[PDB]
């Protein structure tokens, strides 16, 4: 390495890289909503007895 | 007069009963009413329909 390149390019870190002793600043949190919930597939229909 | 056994037929349907004036409800309303059961449970008049 020290006879054999000549040549060097350096770039600033890429943010995708995280040491691994920081693991966690790659805890997050996903929120799903509750399985109670019923999704409605059908129209509504206005009418009058008027 | 006619001696009939519990004679649906008024000589005039009553202004009051109970000392109380009877409720008169249409036929549009009442159609509409979403609480009927409520206000069958004290008894009204229906009128504006043949």
């Amino acid at each position: 390495s020290k006879m054999n390149v000549s040549y060097r390019l350096y770039i600033k870190t890429p943010a995708c890289l995280l040491p691994l002793s920081d693991y966690m600043r790659a805890q997050h949190d996903y929120v799903s909503p509750s399985s109670s919930r019923v999704y409605i597939k059908d129209p509504a229909v206005v009418y009058t007895r008027s | 007069r006619f001696g009939f056994r519990d004679s649906p037929f008024c000589t005039s349907l009553p202004r009051t009963i109970m000392g109380n004036d009877v409720r008169r409800i249409s036929y549009n309303v009442f159609s509409m009413m979403e609480d009927i059961d409520d206000v069958i449970s004290e008894g009204f008049i229906l009128y504006d329909a043949y």
